[PDB]
RNA sequence: AGUAUGGGAGAGGAUGGUAGAAUUCCAGGUGUAGCGGUGAAAUGCGUAGAGAUCUGGAGGAAUACCGAUGGCGAAGGCAGCCAUCUGGCCUAAUACUGACGCUGAGGUACGAAAGCAUGGGGAGCAAACAGGAUUAGAUACCCUGGUAGUCCAUGCCGUAAACGAUGUCUACUAGCCGUUGGGGCCUUUGAGGCUUUAGUGGCGCAGCUAACGCGAUAAGUAGACCGCCUGGGGAGUACGGUC
């Protein structure tokens, strides 16, 4: 019942099977009434600084609107799932749609 | 025996004291020289003057392992920063570049009490 | 303004990655607190350096 | 390339004194109050109008 | 919290007239819906007290709109205060 | 005075997670004589090898830049980022209740730091304390270490130059120049100008004041209710009482 933007930054070893942990997420959200408003994919690219000695990863981006306890299953598989170094999750009012920059 | 062509040469500036280390790329030393050193022991450590001459003994000992340029890195509120590259370029040494690396906290500890002095 | 935007952020950012003073940027407040909020989250996920 | 160590140093200094690097050492060297932080602050902002207004009028 | 559609609903029970919104009714109901609502996050906080400060305006409101509610009339007092469950 | 619906700004409060700078320590590599500190010294520290630099790990506390005569809060106060719970305030025209108000003896709630009770934590700083210095003397100012405490959870204590040294509420009384959150109007080529509202500042007429000075944020002109004063010391003290 609210908008959120997801930024999660994955490694790039385990890059190689993002697509099937994206569409596990989404089967998640879709599973309670679901809202997958958008969903990109920034690409690899460089770290400014080294996290956990990774010195690049692949980032992602979603826009969904989803419950509280989706939010929560989400929040909870994110710091569980190894793959998933570093996530943010931000509250936003109204929805946007139009395709953001730096997918291009 | 091992001779380096590269180097880097911190300059470590104290109120107290000023002290220069001179070593090859990684961090690994290879001579290093003090105030005190080269007498001038006492309050006028602090002096560039003292700084100056432990630049020329470092770059003394530099010599034989023969690197002929060197960063700088300058450390620390002293007198004598400049002199002791002033020193360096005397010497002969070639500077690649100069940065200053003293550290900034983001308010972390709690400093000393102020002196009534 | 938002943090996606490094392009423009930069700009308002100095070299050593010190926010720029609004005396010196001739912004509006709002404008600046939004501003320095896009930064942080930007230095958050690595877009930016926090320093150097 | 050829550019002199003096004038590198020289150069170094202005960049340094820019940066304003050594001014918050010289601040961490010893803690101070908030009570001594609010009247260092409101006096800096005190002369600071003072002066705008001097030169406006 | 309360969504608008609750508050929509007991301005309809309580409406004495069409749009009334302003009645002492309609007013007393809300803040007892408010007040019941609260209770349940002053449990899982009981050191906030800078909200707890609102929580006893809300409460002197209401004693104050009873009180001349009850000056005005004293049968729609009873039948408020009976409705509500409030024992003064 | 109050209510419903639309919009806005904010370090307002409570819980949990998480990021980076720096300090201390621990372990590995380079390598040789000092390091540290002061007005000058000395205590202290260093060849079972320091200081310096790089690498890796542990832990605690606090949030650089933004930052502001800026913002929010009844006051005390509030500052990295994210989520959840939650209080107030500003803003437009209609709709609704119809004086439902102001103040407030008793009473009650909150209330910086220090201090107290149980359990935990302890990096840096540091009352007491040890030592080195200056001094006719040092019991201190300086320097080398250092405990309680500073931190977290759960309670108590109820005190500050808790200050604007200026109780709350209402109406009226020249002007000039700033700033923060909103509303409206005119230019235009998109940013400017004008007015209004709620806050926050600088000059200033009349008026007031012993003087300083205040001056639409009154200490001016008037009204409502409250607290408090009656030369200095003895004295916020003794006895009694409540906690």
């Amino acid at each position: 019942m609210r908008h959120y933007e997801i930024v999660l930054l994955v490694h790039p070893d385990q890059s190689d099977q993002v697509v099937g942990m994206v569409e596990r997420y989404i089967s998640q959200i879709k599973e309670a009434d679901g809202q997958i408003h958008r969903l990109e994919d920034w690409g690899r690219r460089q770290l400014a600084y080294p996290i956990n000695k990774i010195h690049k990863a692949h980032y992602i981006l979603m826009n969904v609107e989803c419950g509280q306890s989706t939010l929560d299953e989400l929040e909870e598989l994110f710091r569980y799932n190894d793959a998933i170094i570093r996530n943010l999750i931000i509250r936003r009012e109204h929805a946007i749609t139009e395709e953001s920059l730096l997918a291009k | 025996t091992r001779t380096v062509s590269e180097g880097v040469a911190h300059i470590h500036a104290s109120f107290n004291n000023t002290i220069v280390t001179i070593t090859d790329r990684q961090g690994n030393a290879l001579a290093w020289a003090t105030s005190g050193g080269q007498g001038f022991r006492g309050s006028r450590k602090s002096t560039p003057f003292a700084a100056q001459v432990a630049a020329e003994v470092a770059g003394k000992a530099a010599l034989d392992y023969g690197l002929k340029n060197l960063d700088v890195l300058v450390k620390g509120p002293g007198p004598g920063r400049e002199s002791a590259v002033r020193a360096l370029g005397a010497v002969g040494y070639k500077i690649n570049s100069i940065t200053d690396v003293t550290p900034i906290p983001h308010n972390g500890c709690r400093p000393p009490k102020k002196r009534r002095v | 303004i938002d943090y996606k935007d490094i392009d423009t952020l930069k700009q308002y950012i100095t070299e050593n990655g010190k926010i720029v003073p609004s005396r010196i940027t001739g912004t509006k407040a709002r404008y600046q607190r939004q501003l320095a909020l896009a930064i942080k989250q930007a230095r958050y996920l690595s877009l930016i350096p926090y320093t150097d | 390339e050829g550019e002199p160590v003096d004038v590198a140093i020289r150069r170094f200094k202005r960049s340094c004194e820019k940066a304003g690097v050594l001014a918050d050492v010289r601040k961490r060297e010893f803690y101070e109050k908030p009570t001594q932080e609010r009247k260092r602050k409101k006096a800096a902002a005190v002369k600071r109008y003072q002066k705008k207004l001097a030169r406006e009028s | 919290a309360l969504t608008n559609a609750d508050r929509a609903e007991i301005i309809a029970k309580f409406a004495r007239a069409e749009n009334d919104t302003g009645s002492p009714e309609v007013q007393v109901a809300l803040l007892t819906a408010q007040i019941n609502d609260l209770q349940g996050h002053f449990k899982a906080h009981k050191h906030d007290h800078h909200s707890r400060r609102g929580l006893i305006r809300m409460v002197n409101q209401r004693r104050k709109l009873l009180d001349y509610l009850n000056g005005k009339d004293h049968e729609r007092y009873t039948a408020l205060i009976g409705a509500l469950g409030l024992r003064r």
